[PDB]
Order: structure tokens, then C-alpha cells, then sequence
RNA sequence: GCUGAAAGCAUCUAAGCACGAAACUUGCCCCGAGAUGAGUUCUCCCUGACUCCUUGAGAGUCCUGAAGGAACGUUGAAGA
RNA sequence: AUGUCGGCUCAUCACAUCCUGGGGCUGAAGUAGGUCCCAAGGGUAUGGCUGUUCGCCAUUUAAAGUGGUACGCGAGCUGGG
RNA sequence: AGACCGCCAGCUAAGGUCCCAAAGUCAUGGUUAAGUGGGAAACGAUGUGGGAAGGCCCAGACAGCGUCGAGUCGGCCUGCG
């Protein structure tokens, strides 16, 4: 509702394309496309998208609020793009990007090689840092979580793949 | 990948220089001749039909003779089909030799097991015998109880009982290919395979591998 | 995870949430507080 | 406890 | 003067074709069962099959309400001890979509020889094509 | 878990998306078209005359007897 | 007249899981545990004593699960009680 | 609801009217999303409908960070889950 009320601006160099329910947002960074819920009415109007409930649906407002938030992020995706940073804490823990493959070394007896999806690119500022870049906010989120899964931060020394801005609550081993 | 049809010649051993005796079944694999090719358009699946061996012309009925004639191959002792993988291709009339197995490390071998006739539960299902003595009355090798009581008041399907044993299709999987002698039409496989000496064997590259 | 008939907020940070027809308590700070009704 | 005696035989009678 | 009775040798049976696409399974099935039995004809006779032949196309696109698509379970027993098997509506549609309509209709037809005969007049196809042009089926909207 | 509103936040869930076990469906082995919903493919065989009747998927006579099958015999690591 | 304990033979189901599989929390450093959730595919001792079931004991095992089936099973055996 | 017998007539009772299986896929207005309906308790819970008050509120509240701009907060009774 309150999210759905606020219309999202369409900056210059951003081309919308409403095709019933299917939307397509094009820009400099990349191309994104989605299919909205059938209870969402979307209008281009004056170079600013606005959302509201189609009638005959009880969940119209809720569905509009999410549709708004998604399109808002599709806009920022094709312009600025999204960025996630992952630290590797732990002795001997290293990463290495090789095209669209991240070769991890996470204290296993075998090499971890995560194949990246379509519109994601990774970097290695240092050995113990990965920087993901992409248009889709959901996909970059997934990939980051996938990498974190390999070796989640443990609560005694905080060893493992963590997000840059993640508070890892540690605790002491029981006395005696 | 396709297989070949062969004949169980018998068992022997190969001595290795490093002083190991390998027990081998000797499988004679004559040329398998393609009699028919099945395709999706006509048959709905891809396969070859092959024949092997020979047959006296007077034992070949007219329906069978016509089938061999269309292919332009000599009558063999039977027909067997092999499903084709997507890459494979064959033509009617083509011979396939045991050279097929030149690079194959392990095979599955299918045959008809020896026939034991009507077998008891001790032999057929490894049931335990009851006491030989200590008062047992006429119930030394009999199967014991075959069910519960009023619930369920029946015997369940698949209950293990006396019956025909052997004389059925059996596959032994993942046998080592010890030797492939194209010139003698021989395949040596390590270990025993189903059937009596002289029986037909189907040999295929191992599915598990 | 504590599985109980009676699930409750134990602290202020505890949040009740229904997921897939099941009441849960989630607590960022204290994993001990994690509960599922069952 | 047992609710029946162990089976026993009957005396012979002229059968027909 | 006795009440009329249809005669198997003189009864006229027509061919119809129905599109299952987006139809609610149970509400389609009742209409099929009605027509297979011949309850829509004035010559309806309970011991005679007076019904019509019906082709059902696009069985794979039949609809169900609620969470039935994932939660409706089909059970069968193989007859071997422990041999209770099950499949969700979703699994059935993937493996054998025609069975879903056939099962729904069979359960709504009389049990016995006549009901089995009636069911033989239903021809269910997963897709949009059939091979009964020779029977010249008329389109039937259900 | 990701994205994400309802609820300006938060939230794995409502829309959407991703992982996830010897369980489930397959994959392996065997049976299997009486699967009466009785399926498919290949090959082989038969190309006479006449009469009658309540006229039809009718009956009868003569000629013809195929492909193949069965019987019989010698038998089998097949078998009561 | 619906033969009764235990043994033997042959089982079959439940899951409130003994092992193996997956997971959350831990007063979880590791190893090893505790506890709860999911899971029924398969597996799940041999002996001494006693009519025993059980139990105790010896020695194993990944484990020696708990129950239902006329306290499963004598027109299948035994007949110690 | 009390069968004296016959009828290939008609009207009703309880109970019913999508198909099995006779009769509404009847009408109008609500509720439920649980296949609840079609098995059960203490107790638990921002499920959702209705009703009556109250506190705060363009002298700028509640949420997020002095800033931003309209309804919101937490109990009561009650329907269905
Ligand atoms: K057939
Ligand atoms: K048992
Ligand atoms: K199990
Ligand atoms: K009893
Ligand atoms: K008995
Ligand atoms: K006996
Ligand atoms: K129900
Ligand atoms: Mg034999
Ligand atoms: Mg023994
Ligand atoms: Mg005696
Ligand atoms: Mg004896
Ligand atoms: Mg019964
Ligand atoms: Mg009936
Ligand atoms: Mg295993
Ligand atoms: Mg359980
Ligand atoms: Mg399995
Ligand atoms: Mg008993
Ligand atoms: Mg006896
Ligand atoms: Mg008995
Ligand atoms: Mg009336
Ligand atoms: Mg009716
Ligand atoms: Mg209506
Ligand atoms: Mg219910
Ligand atoms: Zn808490």
C-alpha cells in the first residue's frame, strides 16, 4: 500500500516495455524482465511507473507493493547495478576468479569451483575477498548465499565465508 | 551401446606371468549379421535385429526364410534385438564382430540359467531345515508356518514356496574382459556366466561401469 | 530448535512468524530462542 | 493358565 | 401399454469432442458421465447404453481448485503385501495425464458390465490431436 | 536460504526463485499385451465350381488342403 | 470344543528409530556426546544358567529397537513347563 | 411411519436434489482457504469477518533515519478457521 503508493521514476537511458503483465527494463548495465502478479495494474504514464490493485483480487495491495519494490530494483539494476562483498576469514582460506568460475580453498580435501550464472561477474581485490557484480538483485543475492553456504561462519573463531557487512556473533568454548 | 550374441563354450583358466590363475568363461562370438534396423518413423524405437550361427535350410520355415532374404543374410539359429544409443548407426546386412569389444573393460552377460526343475524351499530359498532328531515328526525339510492366524487369514503374495527353479533369464553384471581374440572369434570373460555349455549368451558393455 | 505446543516471545528481539502454516519464533540474537509450534 | 486338557483317545465302539 | 425401452440394436450414438483445457476436473467429469450414460436423452434406459461417444482433448491441461494440484493423492494397491502406492495430481499429469480424467469419470459411472461398456465410449487424449476424423465428432462445449 | 510486500521497518512466503536424506519417482535386475484398453514391426500362405433358402456375416454339395501345426519316432545340463 | 506357555520353522505390518541417512539447539574448541526434529530403504549376535518368556552373566556388533499380527505361526514340527 | 389384496396413477414424512443414484450445478446476502467441511483437550499464535468503547493525531502521531507527512496503537466482546 504505502510502498505501492509511491511511483518509481524511470531515469534517462532506461526503456520500459509493458506487454500486459510481462515487463522488460533495458539499460546500459543490462536487460531484465519479469512477469507480475495478475492482481497488479501497472502504468507507464509520464516517465514514471505507478502500481495499484486490479479489482477482483483480495491481495491486490500486497501484490502491488512487491511489484513496486521489484521494478524499483530492476531500474537500479540496469543503471547502477548491485554489488556484494564476501570476506574469507580463516588461515589458508583463499579465492580466485577464473572467468566465470570462483576457485575456493576453504580447508577441504578437494577444490570448490562455483560456476557463476549468466549476468554475474566476480573479482579478487585480495585473496580473502570476492566482489560480485550484476543487474539482478535476486541473482546476486543467491550467488552470494551459495558461496557462503560452502563454509558458513563458525561461532568460535568466525572462520568461513561471510558477507562484508555481517555481524558474526562468536562465543567462548565452555570452561573446564 | 550394442551387444553381441555368442555361445558358452566352457570354462578354463588363464595363468598370468605374475603367477595368478584367472578363471575364464570362453564365449564364442561369431559374426552377428544385422537382419533388420528399427527406427522411430516405422517402429517407434531405434534397434538392430541380429542373427548369428547357421541353420539347415530344411529347418528354416518360409516365413523365417523370407525375413532373412529381405536382409540378404544367411539364416542364423535365432534373432536378437539390441537397442541403439543415439550416436550409433547400422545398416541391414552388416556383420558385427567381437572386435566391437576390443576396448571394453567390463561386460554384462545374459543367459538362461541351468534348470533345477521343481525345487524345495531349502534349495530354492535357502530356508533352514528343522531338527533331524529331537522328536521331529515328518517335518525335516518342510517350510514351517506359511502365515499368521485369522488376521489376515490368507497367505500373502510372493510367499517363498517350493516351485520351478532355474531355467530362466539371468544377467551377471560387470565381468572383466580378459581377452578378445578376433581371429578365433573368442571373448574370454573372468568368472562364471549363466547356462550350460553350448547355451546362447548375450554380451553387452557393462551398464554400471 | 525447540518444538512445543506453546510457542511464545521469550525476549523483545523474538519475532513470531507463520511460515507454510506453522507458527515459528525467530531470534537473531539468541538461537536458543528458535521455536516451532508442533 | 491352560484352558483345555491335552487331547486324549476315545474307547472303541462297534462301528457301522 | 408398457413403458418404452431403448433397444441396443436401434439406439443412435453420436460422436462429440470436448476440450478439457482449463475445465475443472470434477465439473467436466459429471457432464461426461451424464452423456456416456445417456441421461441427457429421453430414451434413457437404465439397462441399455444409450450414451454418446466422447473425445476429450488436452487432458493434460485440466484444472483443479485449492491446493489439489499438489495435495490431491491417488492411491492404489498392487495386491502384494505392503504394496500401497501413491501419486499426487501433479505426478499423474506428468506421467499419464489421460488417467486423471479417466479415473474421475470411471468413479462417476455405474459399477458392473454396463458401466464398463459405457466407459469404453470415452476417448481421452493428452494433446490437441485425435485420429477420429472418420467418425466426424461434433464440438461439445461443457 | 534469496528476493519480497501485506506492515515506509523487519520478515524463507503471501507473488516469485534456490538448495535439501538410505524415505518417494526413476536409474539396475526379472516377469509382463487375458494391457479384453487383447498394442507394434518384419516375413510367409491361400486368387475353384455350383445349388438352394424364411436373403445374409445364411445353408449345402463337389473340387481343393496352402503357409504352418500337430501326431508319431530318436531324444536333451528341459522336465512330476 | 475357538488346543493353551516356551522353543523351532516361516514371517508380515506400525513407527513412539536400535544402527545406518538428513537436520536445529547445545552448559557444541576438537574428538566424543546431550537433546529435539525429519526419516521405516535395508540391517538389527553367539553362548553359559533356567521349561522358561524375561533376566543375570561371558564374549561380540554399526546396531544387538519397541510394539501389532488369536500375547502371529501345533489340519507346519516340538512337548521341557 | 404402523404392511387386508391389486394398479406401469397422484400428494407428502424423515431425509434429500453435481455423478454413482430419484430430485435445484435453484435464488438472494454473508462466512471459510483449512479439503476446515469429512475425529479430540488444556494451551499457543500480527489467520480472517463482525461489534462496542478508549489512548494518541496536520500545535505533525506510529515505523525508519531535530528530520519524513495520515490514520495509527493495545486491550474487550464475538463468527469462521
Ligand atoms: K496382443
Ligand atoms: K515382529
Ligand atoms: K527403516
Ligand atoms: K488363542
Ligand atoms: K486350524
Ligand atoms: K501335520
Ligand atoms: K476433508
Ligand atoms: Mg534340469
Ligand atoms: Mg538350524
Ligand atoms: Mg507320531
Ligand atoms: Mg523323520
Ligand atoms: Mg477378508
Ligand atoms: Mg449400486
Ligand atoms: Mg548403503
Ligand atoms: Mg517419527
Ligand atoms: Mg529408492
Ligand atoms: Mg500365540
Ligand atoms: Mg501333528
Ligand atoms: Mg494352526
Ligand atoms: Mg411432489
Ligand atoms: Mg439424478
Ligand atoms: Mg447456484
Ligand atoms: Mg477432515
Ligand atoms: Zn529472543
Amino acid at each position: 500500500s504505502r510502498v505501492a503508493k509511491a511511483p518509481v521514476v524511470v531515469p534517462a537511458g532506461v526503456d520500459v516495455k509493458i506487454n500486459g503483465q510481462v515487463i522488460t527494463i533495458k539499460g546500459k548495465n543490462g536487460e531484465l524482465t519479469r512477469t507480475l502478479n495478475d492482481a497488479v495494474e501497472v502504468k507507464h504514464a509520464d516517465n514514471t511507473l505507478t502500481f495499484g490493485p486490479r479489482d477482483g483480487y483480495a491481495d491486490g495491495w500486497a501484490q502491488a507493493g512487491t511489484a513496486r519494490a521489484l521494478l524499483n530494483s530492476m531500474v537500479i539494476g540496469v543503471t547502477e547495478g548491485f554489488t556484494k562483498k564476501l570476506q574469507l576469514v580463516g588461515v589458508g582460506y583463499r579465492a580466485a576468479v577464473k572467468g566465470n568460475v570462483i576457485n575456493l580453498s576453504l580447508g577441504f580435501s578437494h577444490p570448490v569451483d562455483h560456476q557463476l550464472p549468466a549476468g554475474i561477474t566476480a573479482e579478487c581485490p585480495t585473496q580473502t575477498e570476492i566482489v560480485l557484480k550484476g543487474a539482478d538483485k535476486q541473482v546476486i543475492g543467491q550467488v552470494a548465499a551459495d558461496l557462503r553456504a560452502y563454509r558458513r561462519p563458525e561461532p568460535y573463531k568466525g572462520k568461513g565465508v561471510r558477507y562484508a557487512d555481517e555481524v558474526v556473533r562468536t562465543k567462548e568454548a565452555k570452561k573446564k | 551401446m550394442i551387444g553381441l550374441v555368442g555361445k558358452k563354450v566352457g570354462m578354463t583358466r588363464i595363468f598370468t606371468e605374475d603367477g595368478v590363475s584367472i578363471p575364464v568363461t570362453v564365449i564364442e562370438v561369431e559374426a552377428n549379421r544385422v537382419t533388420q534396423v528399427k527406427d522411430l518413423a516405422n517402429d517407434g524405437y531405434r534397434a538392430i535385429q541380429v542373427t548369428t550361427g547357421a541353420k539347415k535350410a530344411n529347418r528354416v520355415t518360409k516365413p523365417e526364410a523370407g525375413h532373412f532374404a529381405k536382409a540378404g543374410v544367411e539364416a542364423g539359429r535365432g534373432l536378437w534385438e539390441f537397442r541403439l544409443a543415439e550416436g550409433e548407426e547400422f545398416t541391414v546386412g552388416q556383420s558385427i564382430s567381437v572386435e566391437l569389444f576390443a576396448d571394453v573393460k567390463k561386460v554384462d552377460v545374459t543367459g538362461t540359467s541351468k534348470g533345477k526343475g521343481f525345487a524345495g524351499t531349502v534349495k530354492r530359498w535357502n530356508f533352514r531345515t528343522q531338527d533331524a532328531t529331537h522328536g521331529n515328526s515328518l517335518s525335516h525339510r518342510v517350510p514351517g508356518s506359511i502365515g499368521q492366524n485369522q488376521t489376515p487369514g490368507k497367505v500373502f503374495k510372493g510367499k517363498k514356496m517350493a516351485g520351478q527353479m532355474g531355467n530362466e533369464r539371468v544377467t551377471v553384471q560387470s565381468l572383466d574382459v580378459v581377452r578378445v581374440d578376433a581371429e578365433r572369434n573368442l571373448l574370454l570373460v573372468k568368472g562364471a556366466v549363466p547356462g550350460a555349455t553350448g547355451s546362447d549368451l548375450i554380451v553387452k558393455p557393462a551398464v554400471k561401469a | 530448535m525447540k518444538v512445543r505446543a506453546s510457542v511464545k516471545k521469550l525476549c523483545r528481539n523474538c519475532k513470531i512468524v507463520k511460515r507454510d502454516g506453522v507458527i515459528r519464533v525467530i531470534c537473531s540474537a539468541e538461537p536458543k530462542h528458535k521455536q516451532r509450534q508442533g | 493358565p491352560p484352558h483345555r486338557p491335552r487331547p486324549r483317545p476315545l474307547p472303541w465302539f462297534p462301528p457301522r | 401399454m408398457k413403458t418404452f425401452t431403448a433397444k441396443p440394436e436401434t439406439v443412435k450414438r453420436d460422436w462429440y469432442v470436448v476440450d478439457a483445457t482449463g475445465k475443472t476436473l470434477g465439473r467436466l467429469a459429471t457432464e461426461l458421465a451424464r452423456r456416456l450414460r445417456g441421461k441427457h436423452k429421453a430414451e434413457y434406459t437404465p439397462h441399455v447404453d444409450t450414451g454418446d461417444y466422447i473425445i476429450v482433448l488436452n487432458a493434460d491441461k485440466v484444472a483443479v481448485t485449492g491446493n489439489k494440484r499438489t495435495d490431491k493423492v491417488y492411491y492404489h494397491h498392487t495386491g502384494h503385501i505392503g504394496g500401497i502406492k501413491q501419486a499426487t495430481f501433479e505426478e499423474m499429469i506428468a506421467r499419464r495425464p489421460e488417467r486423471v480424467i479417466e479415473i474421475a469419470v470411471k468413479g462417476m459411472l455405474p459399477k458392473g458390465p454396463l458401466g464398463r461398456a459405457m466407459f469404453r465410449k470415452l476417448k481421452v487424449y493428452a494433446g490437441n490431436e485425435h485420429n477420429h476424423a472418420a467418425q466426424q465428432p461434433q464440438v461439445l462445449d461443457i
